[PDB]
C-alpha cells in the first residue's frame, strides 16, 4: 500500500484495490479459492508455498518489487552489530539455505 | 549554630509521669531530629531513644519522644516511674554545621 | 445579581442606557436578576485605576467588568489582571486596551480578553498560505516576543502535516537594518512566499532593504500576523501594495456587541452557579485589607466559561487563555493605501474570494508582469480530463495542475 | 537624579542611602545630582501598590530598585513593581528574586537581575555532563512554570551534541504521592536522574522513593539548590549532590552592583540624543516615555566590569549571566562542598567524593539489561500458530532426519474477530520464524517470552482522528512505543519506515 | 564489634598526645564512620569530630586547625595528632560507633577512657 500510493503512476490501480483492500493475506487465499477474488497480489514466498502446498492457484507473471524481510531495530539499541554481523557470517556457510530446505 | 535547655534535673515520686523537655534555641525541631541517650552515673552514654519516634532494643515502652515544634520543646516521656530509671538523659541533634548535645537530665526517684 | 461596565470614553461614549442594550432577556433567556451598572471615565491613570475600579466593586458589591480602553499599551491589560489576581474579580476585555494578550496569566489570576492566540493567527495564516499552493518558501523572524512560539509552532505543523511545505533557511535579525548583520544573511533568501515576522519597525526597515534589493518583484508576496496590523490607518511607504495579513475586525462587532457578549456569558455562568449549586459570593468585602491569606470558597468561575455557547456564537475561553472561535479576518492591502475585508475565518473553513491572484502591483512601478497567461479549453477525449481532489492533502495528486 | 528603591528596613535603607552617596562622591552628575529614595512593603499590595505608584512617580525617579524581602511569601516584592514600571515603561532591577518566570520579556516589559534564576542552573548539569560519560537521564520535573522552563532550556542546551534524553517524565507540584512514576523509573536500564523542583515536591519525592530501594548502590541522584531546602536536607540520602549559588541572601553586595550600574548608566546617558522626564503624579498622564526604551537599551548594554560580585555580566533577556556556582556532597548528612562551577569550566576539589550505595566509584547509569521481549505476527508459512491444548506444553511432532520440532509459548492475543476482546490466551507458535529465532538466540545468550499483537497488520504511518498530526500504528507501532525491541518477521523494507528507523540486513530475497 | 580507645590517661601538656582507637568483632572497610564526641567534666558534652576510614573526616567547627586524625587498615585502628595541647583538655575523652543511616548518630558508646589534662 505505501508503494503504490508513494508511487503514483498507475493510481488507477491504486483507488481500485483502495474500495477492494483486504484484512489478512491468507484470508485473501480462502477467499480466492472460494471463487470470491479471482486474483491475488502479494509477496512471492507467502502465495509460492500456498500454492506449492495446495495446488489449486497459478502465480501469474515474473516478480516485482524485490525486498527481504527484517528485524526490527530501534535507533537506539545495542544490537546493531551482534546480529547483522552474525547473520552476515551465517549467511556463507550454508546454514541459512539448509534451513530454508528444511 | 544554636544550644539546648534541661535547667539541671527534676525530682518526683515513681507512679509520676515527669521528664524533661529539650527545647531548640534557634530555629524549629523539624528539619533535622532529636534523639536522646541514657547514661547511667560514673559510665558512659548509651541510647534511650532515636528521632523520638521509635526506641533502641532493650528500651522499654516506658520511654517514648514528642515534637511540638512550636515550643520547640522536643518532649521526653517516661511514664511508669520506678527506681532503675535513675541515669542521665542527654538530647542530642545535629546539623550540617555541628551536632551538639544537651545538658543532661539526671532525674531523682 | 449585579454586573458594572466601565469604558474609556472614547468616540463610542454614550449613554448608560445606551450603552445598556438590555431587553426582555439577553438572547433566549438566561433569567437571573443582574442589572447594569455603566460606568465611565476619560483618561485611565494607575491611581486613578485602582482607586475607581476597586471602589467600583466596593460599590454596588458588582459581579463582572467588561472594561476595555481607548489606549494602545500592554500596561491596561497587565494591570487589570494583576488587580483581579489580588481581589478575584473576573475580568474580560473587549476593545483597545484590553485586548492585546499576554504571555500568560497567573494560575489563580481570572482575567481574559476577546483576541486571538499566536497559535491561533499562525494557523489560519499558513492554511490561507496552503489555498494558493506556492509551496516553496524560506523564513525570517527578527527577534521580539513571541517569535520563538511562531518559528516553534510552524516549525512542528510543517512536518505533521503532509501537503510537502519545503521550509527553506531562516534568518533572524538582532538590529534590524544593520548592514554588517542584517543585510550580509538577508540577502540569500531564494523564496517565493517569504513570510516575515517583525514587528512594526524592524518590518519598515527591512521592506525598506528588500526594495533595495529589488526583491519586492511582482510574484513575491509577503504574509503577517496581526501585530503589524496596528491601526489599519498608519501606513508606511515601505510596504507594497496588497501585503496579505490576518488580524483581528475592526469594522464589524461594535463595542456594544462585545459589551453584550460580555453581558450574556457572566449572566449564563452566574446562573449555571446557581441552578446547580448555588452558593452565590457576596463582594471583595474592602478593596484592600492589611494581611491575608488568599482562598477563593472554590474556583468560583475561573474555569466556568469554558464550552459556554450564547446566541448560537461559542464564547468560550479555557486555561489557555485563548477563545475557542476567534474574529480573525484576512486582509489586503490593494492600490488604495486601504485595508480591505477579503477572507474571514468561519467555523473552521478559510473562505477566500479571488478565486486566483489577481497579482496586484507592488508600490507603483517597477519591470512589469510578462511572462504570465491565462488559458483556457474544455474537458474533452483523453487528452484533458476533469476529476475531483483528493480529502488527503487536499489540494489534489501531483501529476495534474490546478483546473478552474 | 531622583533614584527610587522599595526596601524591607531601615538598615537597608541607610544602606542604599550610602551606596549612591559612595556613587556620587566617586562621580556624580553635574548639576541634577544624585538624589535618592527608598520605602517600605506594606502587606496590603494593593496600597503597598498605590503608595509606590504615588510616591514614586511623583518623586521623579529615574530607575527603581527592588528586593527580595527574605520573608518567604513569593509574590511579595516584584509582582507590582515591575507591572507599574512598565506601565511607564521604566525599567526595574532584580536584586534577590530568582524565579524565571520574569525572565520571559513579554508580560514583565521592564526587568534586569543579578540572580540567574533557577533556569540558568540547569547550563551547570551539561558544564558538568560533558566530559563524564554520562548518557542516560530519566530526569522528573513538576508542572510549576520554573520547572517548565527549566525543562525545555535543558532539551535545547543539550541537541548540541544530537543526543536525547530517555524519559522527561513529569508531575504535579507538591503531592503527597509519587511512587508511580518511580517503580516506573525504576524498571529502566537508566540510573540517573535529574530533577529539579520545589522543596515540598522535592522531600516528597524523597520519602517515597527511598522506600523502592532506588537510593542504593549504582543510582545517583542530581538536584538543584533549591529543591534541597528547609525540609529536604532531611531525608537526603547520602550521595545527592548539591548545586548552589556564591552569593546568597547578602543584600549589601547587591545593592551595590545595582546602584553602580545604574549610576554608570545615568552618567553614560547625560549625553546622548534625546532625553525626556518622567510623568509627574502617578494619575494624570496616560502616556508612555518618548524615551524609555533608550534607557532600558542602554541598560542590558551595561559592561559593569568591576564590582564586589566581580563582572556584573548581564544576558540578552534581561538577566545576569557569568555566575559562579557550587558542586556540594551530602557526606552522611554532613554537607561539604564537593564541586566549582567557574563558569565553562570545572576544577573538582581534592576529596573524598561519596555517591549514595557506599561503593568510591564511578556507578554506570546504563545497563545490557538482556531481556529481550519478542513480538512477531502469524501469516501462515513462516509462523504455524496453534492453541496448545490445556497440558502446559504445546506438543511433540518429529520430521525426517530424527529432528523434531522446536516449540515455545506465545502469549498472542485472541482477538482476531474484531469486538471480541484479546484473551491473551498463551497459544503456541512456530515454524521458520521460530527457527531463526531460536538459533539467533543461541548466538545471543538471552531468553524470550515471544507473544503476538491484537491487531494483526503491518501497521503502516497514517494520520490520528480527525487530526493533521501522523502517527504509526499496528506492529511497527509497538517497536516504536518502547513495548519490545525485537519483531523478527516478515517486514518488508521499504521507504517511509527506513527514513527514520534502521534495520537489520535482510535474511532473505523476495 | 567492640570498640576500645588506647590512650588511658596521657595527659602530658604541650605535647602531642596520640588516642587510638581500635575494634574487635569487625574491620573499618565498610561505610559507616567513627565518634570522639567529648565530655567535660561534671558537665555536658562536646563533639570533636568524625572520620571515615577512607577518604575524608569532618569535625565541629570551634575546633579546626588543631585535629588531624589518620586511620589505618593494616593496624585496624584510628588515632588523632592532637597539637599543643592546652589544659582544656581535662574532660573525659571517648570512642563512639556510629550509624551513616538516615540521621546521623552514634551507637552505643565505648568504654571510655579518663583523659584529663
Amino acid at each position: 500500500d505505501i508503494y503504490f500510493r508513494r508511487q503514483v503512476e498507475l493510481s488507477t490501480m491504486y483507488r481500485h484495490m483502495e474500495k477492494h483492500n483486504y484484512e489478512s493475506a491468507a484470508e485473501a487465499i480462502q477467499a480466492v479459492r472460494d471463487n470470491k477474488l479471482h486474483a491475488f497480489i502479494w509477496d512471492s514466498a507467502v502465495l509460492e508455498f500456498e500454492a506449492s502446498q495446495k495446488c489449486d492457484l497459478v502465480t501469474t507473471g515474473e516478480l516485482f518489487f524485490r525486498s527481504g524481510f527484517g528485524i526490527g531495530m530501534r535507533k537506539d539499541s545495542p544490537w546493531k552489530q551482534n546480529v547483522s554481523l552474525s547473520i552476515l557470517k551465517s549467511h556463507e556457510n550454508g546454514f541459512m539455505e539448509d534451513l530454508d530446505k528444511t | 549554630n544554636f544550644m539546648l535547655t534541661q535547667p539541671h534535673s527534676v525530682s518526683e515520686s515513681p507512679g509520676k509521669t515527669v521528664t524533661i523537655s529539650c527545647t531548640r534555641s534557634s530555629g524549629s525541631i523539624a528539619s533535622n531530629y532529636v534523639q536522646w541517650y541514657q547514661q547511667r552515673p560514673g559510665s558512659a552514654p548509651t541510647t534511650v531513644i532515636y528521632e523520638d519516634n521509635q526506641r533502641p532494643s532493650g528500651v522499654p515502652d516506658r520511654f517514648s519522644g514528642s515534637i511540638d515544634s512550636s515550643s520547640n520543646s522536643a518532649s521526653l516521656t517516661i511514664s511508669g516511674l520506678k527506681t532503675e530509671d535513675e541515669a542521665d538523659y542527654y538530647c542530642q541533634s545535629y546539623d550540617s554545621s555541628t551536632v551538639v548535645f544537651g545538658g543532661g537530665t539526671k532525674l531523682t526517684v | 445579581l449585579n454586573i458594572a461596565v466601565m469604558l474609556g470614553h472614547s468616540h463610542d461614549v454614550t449613554e448608560r442606557e445606551l450603552r445598556t442594550l438590555w431587553g426582555p432577556e439577553q438572547a433566549a433567556g438566561l433569567p437571573l436578576d443582574v442589572n447594569v451598572v455603566a460606568l465611565l471615565m476619560n483618561r485611565t491613570d494607575p491611581k486613578s485605576l485602582i482607586t475607581h475600579v476597586c471602589d467600583l466593586m466596593s460599590g454596588a458589591r458588582i459581579h463582572g467588568l467588561v472594561f476595555g480602553d481607548d489606549t494602545d499599551q500592554e500596561a491596561v491589560a497587565q494591570m487589570l489582571d494583576f488587580i483581579s489576581s489580588h481581589t478575584f474579580v473576573p475580568i474580560l476585555g473587549i476593545h483597545g486596551g484590553a485586548s492585546m494578550i499576554m504571555a500568560d496569566k497567573d494560575p489563580t489570576s481570572t482575567f481574559f480578553q476577546f483576541g486571538a492566540s499566536i497559535q491561533q493567527q499562525a494557523t489560519v495564516m499558513l492554511k490561507i498560505m496552503q489555498d494558493y499552493d506556492w509551496h516553496v518558501f524560506s523564513l525570517v523572524t527578527t527577534i521580539f516576543p513571541g517569535y520563538r512560539e511562531f518559528i516553534s509552532f510552524v516549525k512542528t505543523t510543517v512536518d505533521n502535516s503532509f501537503v510537502g511545505w519545503d521550509m527553506q533557511n531562516v534568518i533572524t535579525l538582532d538590529t534590524s537594518f544593520e548592514d554588517a548583520k542584517t543585510q550580509v544573511q538577508l540577502k540569500k533568501i531564494h523564496s517565493s512566499v517569504i513570510l516575515l515576522y517583525c514587528s512594526k519597525d524592524e518590518a519598515v526597515l527591512i521592506l525598506s532593504e528588500a526594495r533595495s534589493l529589488g526583491l519586492t518583484g511582482y510574484d513575491f508576496f509577503w504574509i503577517v500576523p496581526s501585530l503589524v496590523s496596528g491601526n489599519t490607518e498608519l501606513i508606511p511607504k515601505e510596504f507594497p501594495s496588497g501585503l496579505i495579513s490576518v488580524s483581528y475586525d475592526d469594522w464589524d462587532y461594535s463595542l456594544e456587541a462585545r459589551v453584550r457578549d460580555g453581558i450574556g456569558i457572566l449572566t449564563t455562568a452566574a446562573s449555571s452557579m446557581l441552578e446547580k449549586f448555588s452558593y452565590i459570593p457576596e463582594a471583595k468585602a474592602s478593596c484592600y485589607g492589611q494581611m491575608e491569606r488568599p482562598e477563593v470558597p472554590m474556583h468560583t468561575l475561573h474555569p466556568f466559561m469554558v464550552n459556554v455557547t450564547w446566541d448560537g456564537k461559542d464564547l468560550s475561553f479555557t486555561e489557555e487563555g485563548y477563545q475557542v472561535h476567534p474574529r480573525l479576518v484576512v486582509i489586503v492591502l490593494n492600490k488604495d493605501r486601504e485595508w480591505e475585508k477579503v477572507g474571514k475565518w468561519e467555523n473552521h473553513t478559510l473562505s477566500l474570494r479571488h478565486a486566483v491572484w489577481p497579482r496586484y502591483k507592488s508600490f507603483s512601478d517597477c519591470e512589469p508582469d510578462d511572462n504570465h497567461l491565462s488559458i483556457v479549453t474544455l474537458e474533452e477525449a483523453p487528452f484533458v480530463i476533469v476529476e475531483d481532489i483528493d480529502p488527503l492533502t487536499e489540494t489534489c495528486v501531483r501529476n495534474t495542475v490546478p483546473c478552474r | 537624579v531622583n533614584i527610587g528603591a522599595v526596601l524591607s528596613t531601615r538598615k537597608h535603607e541607610q544602606m542604599f542611602r550610602e551606596a549612591v552617596n559612595q556613587a556620587n562622591k566617586r562621580h556624580g552628575s553635574w548639576k541634577i545630582q544624585l538624589n535618592a529614595t527608598s520605602v517600605t512593603h506594606k502587606p496590603n499590595a494593593i496600597q503597598m501598590a498605590l503608595s509606590v505608584c504615588e510616591d514614586l512617580i511623583s518623586s521623579q525617579v529615574y530607575a527603581i530598585l527592588v528586593s527580595h524581602p527574605p520573608t518567604p511569601n513569593d509574590h511579595f516584592t516584584p509582582t507590582p513593581v515591575s507591572y507599574t514600571a512598565g506601565f511607564y515603561r521604566i525599567p526595574v532591577l532584580g536584586l534577590t528574586t530568582r524565579m524565571s518566570i520574569y525572565s520571559d520579556k513579554s508580560i514583565h516589559l521592564s526587568f534586569l537581575r543579578t540572580v540567574p534564576p533557577y533556569s540558568h542552573q540547569s547550563s551547570v548539569w551539561f558544564e558538568m555532563m560533558r566530559v563524564y560519560s554520562w548518557n542516560h537521564i530519566i530526569l522528573l520535573v513538576s508542572d510549576d512554570h520554573e520547572g517548565r522552563a527549566a525543562q525545555k532550556r535543558l532539551e535545547t542546551l543539550l541537541e548540541e551534541r544530537e543526543s536525547k534524553a530517555e524519559k522527561v517524565l513529569q508531575f504535579d507540584p507538591g503531592t503527597k504521592n509519587v511512587t508511580a512514576l518511580l517503580m516506573e523509573a525504576k524498571e529502566l536500564e537508566a540510573r540517573v536522574i535529574i530533577l529539579s523542583a520545589s522543596e515540598d515536591d522535592a522531600a516528597t519525592v524523597y520519602r517515597a522513593a527511598a522506600m523502592l530501594n532506588m537510593t542504593g548502590s549504582g543510582y545517583v541522584w542530581l538536584v538543584g539548590e533549591r529543591e534541597i531546602s528547609g525540609n529536604a536536607l532531611r531525608y537526603a540520602p547520602d550521595g545527592i549532590l548539591g548545586l548552589q549559588l556564591i552569593n546568597g541572601k547578602n543584600e549589601s553586595a547587591h545593592i551595590s552592583d545595582a546602584v553602580g550600574v545604574v549610576a554608570q548608566a545615568v552618567h553614560e546617558l547625560l549625553e546622548k540624543e534625546n532625553i525626556t522626564d518622567p510623568p509627574r503624579g502617578c494619575v494624570g498622564n496616560t502616556n508612555i516615555w518618548k524615551t524609555g526604551p533608550l534607557f532600558k537599551r542602554v541598560l542590558m548594554s551595561s559592561k559593569y566590569a568591576d564590582g564586589v560580585t566581580g563582572r556584573v555580566e548581564f544576558n540578552e533577556d534581561g538577566d545576569r549571566k557569568f555566575a559562579n556556582y557550587s558542586i556540594m556532597n551530602l557526606q552522611n548528612r554532613k554537607l561539604v562542598q564537593v564541586g566549582i562551577y567557574n563558569g565553562t569550566h570545572v576544577i573538582p576539589n581534592d576529596r573524598k567524593i561519596i555517591w549514595p550505595g557506599g561503593e568510591t566509584e564511578k556507578p554506570r547509569g546504563y545497563q545490557m539489561s538482556t531481556r529481550l521481549k519478542i513480538v512477531t505476527i502469524h501469516q501462515e508459512p513462516f509462523v504455524y500458530v496453534k492453541p496448545t491444548l490445556s497440558d502446559g506444553t504445546c506438543k511433540e511432532e518429529f520430521t525426517v532426519n530424527g529432528d523434531p520440532v522446536k516449540k515455545v509459548i506465545c502469549t498472542g492475543p485472541n482477538d482476531t474477530s474484531p469486538g471480541s476482546p484479546r484473551h491473551t490466551v498463551p497459544q503456541c507458535c512456530y515454524g521458520f520464524c521460530i527457527d531463526l529465532l531460536i538459533k539467533l538466540a543461541r548466538t545471543m545468550n538471552f531468553t524470550y517470552e515471544v507473544h503476538l499483537v491484537a491487531d494483526g497488520k503491518f501497521g503502516t504511518q497514517e494520520r490520528v482522528n480527525n487530526s493533521n498530526k501522523k502517527e504509526w500504528n499496528g506492529m511497527m507501532g509497538e517497536l516504536l512505543s518502547g513495548q519490545a525491541d525485537m519483531i523478527v518477521a516478515p517486514l518488508t523494507i521499504n521507504n517511509e519506515r527506513a527514513q527514520y528507523i534502521e534495520f537489520s540486513k535482510p535474511f532473505k530475497y523476495q | 564489634l567492640q570498640l576500645q580507645e588506647s590512650g588511658p590517661g596521657l595527659v602530658k601538656p604541650s605535647q602531642t598526645l596520640s588516642l587510638t582507637c581500635t575494634v574487635s568483632g569487625g574491620s573499618i572497610s565498610s561505610s559507616n564512620w567513627w565518634s570522639w564526641v567529648r565530655q567535660p567534666p561534671g558537665k555536658g558534652l562536646e563533639w570533636i569530630g568524625e572520620i571515615y576510614h577512607s577518604g575524608n573526616t569532618n569535625y565541629n567547627p570551634s575546633l579546626k586547625s588543631r585535629v588531624t586524625v589518620s586511620v589505618d587498615k593494616s593496624k585496624n585502628q584510628f588515632s588523632l595528632k592532637l597539637t599543643s595541647v592546652t589544659a582544656a583538655d581535662t574532660a573525659v575523652y571517648y570512642c563512639a560507633r556510629d550509624v551513616s543511616g538516615g540521621v546521623n548518630w552514634f551507637d552505643p558508646w565505648g568504654q571510655g577512657t579518663l583523659v584529663t589534662v
